[PDB]
């Protein structure tokens, strides 16, 4: 449709041509979709493989050392047009290596961006729509909306599209329109015509724009415009780069990348000069041109291999990866930064029920008068079996099953338990279990009636259908449920008016029945019901009712129990105003108490170990309770928050109490606070605050729309799966389960992912350090180029090809969850760990040209054998009264080359494995345990013998292959890397503990 | 899901591939 | 032993020490036999099966094809890699249908190889040698030769092995070194040994050189080296390619088919290059490089069955099968390129005695003086029966058996026919018949003598092999052949001189016993002998006699017969030297005429015939013979080389005749000439030289050695399997049975073979122009291609497997031998036939690419049925206003693409059976001739049907098996192409008859 809005509720409904109470067909459905598309952004077409490999190819560097590899092939013909073939090739070998190690490049950014993206698959955005399939409300995918259906919403909901306001359910609705409209009050609606067609969005008070919240009400509404027709879907086709942040680790690592960046290049430049005192020499045809060019390749191309490249693709890479263990494992990552973040959390505050609890509510007990003569107060408790919402199960007294019927305290308990519910079961045919229809509380009032059945009614000659609201429904023909004084936190309780059924000219005959909280419910009480009779309620009988209640809540059960109580006499019909709040305990007083059900939700099985977990983290758990102060503690007790015996009279606060604190007293509770019991939404947002204040991390949970500002302020926003779409949006990851522990294991993913980031780094800088002080010692020595671009530019292909990606799947360290948590001010790249970089670096660069310097100085079973001056290898042709029986052109022997080159990568398949573990041994990690980079130590071995017995290759790329003696030296000097980096991970494992 | 495998298959190829097309290339030169 | 030539003859007969009478001993044979090794060259290894295949993996083309359908692939798996199945497959396909072309190919060339080979068993090289087994020469294989047993080697022997010279048995030794020692002229070699060891072959004037010819006389010598030791076995290990020539033939079709290379080049990349705009389609993944990949591979697919490669190899393939049929029917080529001479014969120049006739030789008829008064003068005529070398006849008068010695005459006669005799007989125990001990003549002459028995010696009670020479010893006790004055030409006659036996004091007794031509013996007569009388020839005695000769040499028995005289009172003893020929004929005069003996030898049955089929071929027959004129005429007209009357006064020449012309008027002579007489050497090659001034192919019979020269100028030289080894050597063919009839079959089999070659090359040429026809409409109209590249090379795989080879197996054409001799000048392929190879090719293209365009345009039970612009098929996808319920994705169909290749196939099978004859239509020619290629079409068939039906199969193949309407039409569609030939083959028959 257009302007909607200009148009009346009628005029929308006929343009469509559908009734609000039927809903769309099957048929105007596949009509709309194909006349209108489905709802949701065009699907973008993205890039191409060839594209990203061009744009790769715009490296200034990578192009310079082209050009000039280019040039100095150019004139390999003009001074003396000998035997070139290799020196024709070596162009087509170095672009063909860069090609491949641009094209590895691309998998793994395909691989980032993928992961990402494929977590919008975890939770997808839905709708709840009226159509003519059935009757009721049916969930869908928004994508599945056809612009024209009837369309229902309510607090807490995501607009799925443009909507037209068709009928405010509510008494008022009000939306939150921030993420469009600007304005973060929400704003009200209605459901006439707006004037003006000409009008802008502020002013369109009866829409609702696809991609805005619900903060208050319920509406129901006709889609109007869907996909890019939305008026988001139009602003979407605007700025294409809607996110400029960047997380304080590779802010961080871009600043060290580009200080090696910096030196690398410095000591590239200075490998360039001190070789001009060769630019002149005969074996670059004589000429400044040649010479200038043959060592202008060298520098370039050793820049090209050192510069850490895409460091900050290394967190990319690991956030990705990290991104989708946590979700296998129910942890939703809404926004990137706060996995880093996660590692460093130091507060938990969790919600009890549902998420430290399975709330699987069921009544375990319950209680009535027995008889009372002066101080005599006797209690006639039962137990109820069957934990499920099934109404399966028996009412037992003393461990012997009874008929609930003959206890006339049960009759009326019972009868106040189904007309003081707006609840009921459902049993499901497909699951084949019973389920509830409303709140857990209030359905498992429900399943107790239908346990219940005061009045013997039949069960087994009924379906399993019939079954379900059996009992209940029975008891509601005996009364009307005239209204209902619903509850406020103000009273803890609520009631309901009812009158009789078989009833024609009654004055007294009207009841109203109460349900609430122990406390206050029983001093309202002046009568006590015992059977059907009643008596005053006497000091001593309410200390009995109260012992009890007290004893359950405390228990080993921690039951949260409600009273029961009619009043007899109720206030005139009329007297009573059905408005304020404020009249309604004015009401519900002079009351007989009936008597007590205590009910019961059970912790989760984990939650129990998942605490102890966080214990040994050093990680804090604040748990947040509607309870009373009394069973909170309890609880906490009940699941280790607490000690058994331990004091915690300063450790737990009502919301009441925390107010009654001054400011500054509140402040200094949140240092050692631990549970939190009835507080207001506000509290959250202060608690974090004073989290904050403290330089704590941390780690909130939340489901409702009142939530949304404590969320947002946290460090870590949690909300609820099963929570509102605000909720959601507000936070900073999701829980698919709503299961606290999962929130633990999404903590030890943060520390571990941190650690996977680190092995990456140290593997990638080292080995590129070694890189460099390769090509240096050669030219600062004056020795015989150990490696030749070629040579070195595969190294490199290989290297960050298959080990360094195959870190990628490195097991979680071990230490991991026994380290307090990580500081967010520490540096990634501590002063100890630097020195670990260049030791291992500077090692393996030594241990290359050494190995080349072995086949000469003490070369053993080979030529050379010029123990001495091996250095000064240019005044050889010229100078030569120092030569004993060796040709000059020895200095090319392709023996020490392919030293140099069998023992980098060999070393480099070393320093993989010690790159397993950040700091723990080989003998307490194993080598297979990364079964991976195993199998990636054995690929690179593969390409390593063929480019050396594969005749056409170790010809151009200057290698000949070796005899098992010199691979044993090869190993005899590669080996003791893992040795060097041992003793290193030994002195920080147990001299620099943290 | 873990398309893990297929990662560490086409770094062995792609790794594979550019040096069969040096064999090649080297050839279509020397003849 | 090593250099024989420096030692003596004794030195040699020592060294290995054996007597030069007794030879080797069976020890020592296989003693040498071990130590030294069989006498022969090494056994060449040559290649292995899969060493040549790789061989042929090396093509241009064959690299591009099998190196862009991997680079295809590649760009499949990882550019846009879906499910792919059948486009792994492709590649790894194309090189598996390679494999099993190569080996085709090998097989041809083994077969090609196996029956050249498979020629020098035919005609072993033998030797003589004297060993200890035997008392007379021994004759054996040259193999079986042990350097060292004593050599015996005569006129127009080949030299078995390296020999020294032991003994000249002949008065001078004439060799014929040429082959090694570049020496045209023969040299004269010694017995004496020559000084210098370190001396060259040109000067070891007392050796002979295995592979060398004795030019004249007969000689004994010892073994020294033999194999890889001789002289020309050290230069048998220097060249191995000696095949540097090719024929004129061979060239006109290479040139062809290089032709048709450079045009299948052009409309090749003409294919692919007018295919530039489809470079982006959509199903090519949008790829102006994945686009060039996918149509440069069907044009380089083409190439590789497109150019016709063996060619140069079919021709190959036909001489080999060619040759081994002839050499079945006794004519073995020596001479490979001769073959295609040999269809061109015009004219054969065939020896008389033992070509056209048996030379069994018997005589007949023989008379004496009966009576002589003045001018009356009666002969005695006998006859003798039994034409065998057997002396069992009888003798009758006037069909009357009778007495031989009763006529005196005729003891004379016998006499004179016993001492004018060098040969005799001798009987055979195994075979069990007699047979000849020299000249033919002269032992019909002993037999004559056994027969006659003149002295009524006894002959029954002696063994058959004492009768054998019974009469002809007795003859011989009587006389003492003292000497004989050999034939001489010059005089055409010879005689003995004689002394009786027991009689000392005898000079008035001693006779002179002529024998020779009756024309130049009769002249030398002054008495004709009456019984034991004698009286003076007069002029009409010398009339009977002479008119009697002339009736037997021109009667229907042509009679070749001598006269026999006697000297009565012969010169001196010492009168008379017998260096000189010149003064013989002055010895043999003053003579008495005895008798004269008629003899015969039968023209060959077959001969007969033979004459009349080359009559047919227009290929004209001259007969040289040394018979007179008279009866050489007279045997032509008996052998139908002329007629019964017809004149031939200018047809006929003796050697005199021919002299007493001038040089214009010879050449003049042999246009016309069919019969030669008496004739010397030399006019062999004149005439052969004559002939060639007419533009005539000339085949020469010739035995001798002095047939050597005009055997090497003819243009076929045709030596006698039983002549001298020089006359072989000389020649291009060598008679296995000496049969005229045999060289006409030859010269049947050389244009029958043309004929085959014609076959193979219209089917190769006329299919693979279909081939391309096909890829190029497909190209030009814009069609869905209607073939891919792996049933493309499918189809190539069977076409050129089966039926192609099939084909060597076709029955000798029709006309074959009713047409005259082809010139070698007219080209190969002519116009009419290039118009022949088109016609054909470009219909089967046109009938592939329209077997696809059945399916859509004029689709028939199956989809597609879009009968206009099927052409745009690349605008479905994008431009589809003009689609009509059809699914693009149908260009695509496995059914057009299983109809191309269904029709292809089928109508190969068709265009072999319309190469079995080159013009006979198959009701002249019945499909059921050639077995074989029957054979083919079934196999060929069950392998498409299986690509069809074995579900792995069609799947690869792009193929989908038809249903029977739908193979109906196939049939409907290739059947035609048996009419389009069979008229056009009406048209060359009737129209172009030649
Ligand atoms: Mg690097
Ligand atoms: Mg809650
Ligand atoms: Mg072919
Ligand atoms: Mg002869
Ligand atoms: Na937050
Ligand atoms: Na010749």
């Amino acid at each position: 449709m257009e302007a909607a809005h200009s148009k009346s509720t009628e005029e929308c409904l006929a343009y469509f041509g559908v009734s609000e109470t039927t809903g769309l067909t099957p048929d105007q459905v596949k009509r709309h979709l194909e006349k209108y598309g489905h709802n949701e952004l065009p699907a973008e077409e993205g890039k191409s493989l060839w594209e990203l490999v061009i744009e790769q190819f715009e490296d200034l560097l990578v192009r310079i050392l082209l050009l000039a590899a280019c040039i100095s092939f150019v004139l390999a013909w003009f001074e003396e047009g000998e035997e070139t073939i290799t020196a024709f090739v070596e162009p087509f070998v170095i672009l063909l290596i860069l090609i491949a190690n641009a094209i590895v490049g691309v998998w793994q950014e395909r691989n980032a961006e993928n992961a990402i993206e494929a977590l919008k698959e975890y939770e997808p955005e839905m709708g709840k729509v009226y159509r003519a399939d059935r009757k009721s409300v049916q969930r869908i995918k928004a994508r599945d909306i056809v612009p024209g259906d009837i369309v229902e919403v309510a607090v807490g909901d995501k607009v799925p599209a443009d909507i037209r306001i068709l009928s405010i359910k509510s008494t008022t609705l009000r939306v939150d329109q921030s993420i469009l409209t600007g304005e973060s009050v929400s704003v009200i609606k209605h459901t006439e015509p707006v004037p003006d067609p000409r009008a802008v969005n502020q002013d369109k008070k009866n829409m609702l724009f696809s991609g805005t919240n619900i903060a208050a009400g319920k509406a129901l509404g006709i889609v109007a415009t869907t996909g890019v027709s939305t008026e988001i879907g139009k602003i979407r086709d605007q700025m294409a780069a809607t996110e400029q942040d960047k997380t304080p680790l590779q802010q961080k690592l871009d600043e060290f990348g580009e200080q090696l960046s910096k030196v690398i290049s410095l000591i590239c430049v200075a490998v360039w000069l001190i070789n001009i005192g060769h630019f002149n020499d005969p074996v670059h045809g004589g000429s400044w041109i040649r010479g200038a060019i043959y060592y202008f390749k060298i520098a370039v191309a050793l820049a090209v291999a050192a510069i850490p490249e895409g460091l900050p693709a290394v967190i990319t890479t690991c956030l990705a990866l990290g991104t989708r263990r946590m979700a296998k494992k129910n942890a939703i990552v809404r926004s990137l930064p706060s996995v880093e973040t996660l590692g460093c959390t130091s507060v938990i505050c969790s919600d009890k029920t549902g998420t430290l609890t399975t709330n699987q509510m069921s009544v375990c007990k319950m209680f009535i008068i027995d008889k009372v003569d002066g101080d005599f107060c006797s209690l006639n408790e039962f137990s109820i079996t069957g934990s499920t919402y099934a109404p399966e199960g028996e009412v037992l007294k003393n461990d012997k099953p009874i008929r609930s019927g003959q206890f006339d305290g049960l009759v009326e308990l019972a009868t106040i338990c189904a007309l003081c519910n707006d609840s009921s079961l459902d049993f499901n045919e497909t699951k084949g279990v019973y389920e509830k229809v409303g709140e857990a509380t209030e359905t498992a009032l429900t399943t107790l009636v239908e346990k219940m059945n005061v009045f013997n009614t039949e069960v087994r000659n009924l379906s399993k259908v019939e079954r379900a609201n059996a009992c209940n429904s029975v008891i509601r023909q005996l009364m009307k449920k005239e209204f209902t004084l619903e509850f406020s936190r103000d009273r803890k309780s609520m009631s309901v008016y009812c009158s009789p059924a078989k009833s024609s000219r009654a004055a007294v005959g009207n009841k109203m029945f109460v349900k609430g909280a122990p406390e206050g419910v029983i001093d309202r009480c002046n009568y006590v019901r015992v059977g059907t009779t009643r008596v005053p309620m006497t000091g001593p009988v309410k200390e009995k009712i109260l012992s009890v209640i007290k004893e359950w809540g405390t228990g080993r059960d921690t039951l949260r129990c409600l009273a029961l109580a009619t009043r007899d006499t109720p206030p005139k019909r009329e007297e009573m105003v059905l408005d304020d709040s404020s009249r309604f305990m004015e009401y519900e007083t002079d009351l007989t108490f009936v008597g007590v059900v205590g009910m019961l939700d059970p912790p989760r099985k984990e939650v129990m170990g998942s605490i102890q977990l966080c214990r040994d983290a050093g990680i804090r758990v604040i748990m947040i309770t509607g309870d009373n102060k009394g069973t909170a503690i309890a609880i906490c007790r009940r699941i280790g928050i607490f000690g058994e015996n331990e004091e915690v009279a300063d450790r737990a606060y009502t919301g009441r109490e925390f107010d009654d604190l001054p400011l500054a007293e509140q402040r200094e509770a949140c240092r050692r606070a631990c549970c939190f019991a009835r507080v207001e939404p506000s509290h959250k947002s202060k608690i974090v605050e004073y989290l904050q204040s403290y330089d704590e991390i941390t780690a909130m949970t939340g489901d409702g729309v009142n939530d949304a500002p404590a969320l947002k302020k946290a460090e870590i926003g949690i909300a609820m799966g099963s929570g509102t779409a605000v909720a959601k949006t507000a936070s900073e990851m999701v829980l698919a389960d709503d299961n606290f522990s999962t929130i633990v294991a999404a903590v030890e993913e943060g520390r571990a992912i941190y650690n996977n980031m680190k092995q990456f780094i140290r593997y990638l800088i080292s080995s590129n350090v070694g890189e460099v002080v390769c090509i240096f010692l050669t030219a600062a020595l004056g020795l015989p180029e150990a490696l030749i671009p070629v040579q070195l530019l595969w190294v490199n292909l290989v290297t960050d090809g298959l080990p360094a990606t195959a870190l990628g799947f490195n097991p979680p360290d071990l230490d991991i969850m026994d380290r307090p948590p990580r500081s967010p001010k520490e540096p990634l790249i501590s002063g100890w760990l630097f020195f670990r970089y260049m030791a291992i670096g500077g090692y393996v660069g030594a241990a290359t040209v050494g190995a080349a310097a072995w086949w000469f100085m003490y070369a053993e079973d080979g030529p050379g054998v010029t123990y001495h001056q091996l250095t000064h290898f240019m005044q050889c042709t010229e100078d030569h009264p120092h030569f004993e029986g060796l040709d000059c052109e020895i200095f090319e022997a392709p023996e020490p080359m392919t030293m140099a080159l069998s023992v980098l990568v060999t070393i480099e398949m070393c320093n993989a494995l010690n790159s397993l573990s950040e700091n723990q041994s080989l003998m307490r990690m194993p080598p297979w345990v990364n079964i991976w980079l195993l199998g990636s130590i054995c690929l690179s071995m593969s390409l390593h013998f063929l480019i050396l017995y594969v005749d056409p290759l170790p010809m151009i790329f200057k290698l000949k292959a070796l005899d098992l003696t010199q691979w044993l030296m090869v190993l005899k000097i590669s080996l003791p890397v893992i040795g060097l980096d041992e003793i290193l991970k030994f002195i920080a494992r147990n001299y620099l503990e943290g | 899901m873990e398309r893990s495998t297929r990662e560490l298959c086409l770094n062995f190829t792609v790794v594979l591939i550019t040096v069969i097309l040096i064999w090649l290339l080297v050839r279509s030169y020397q003849y």
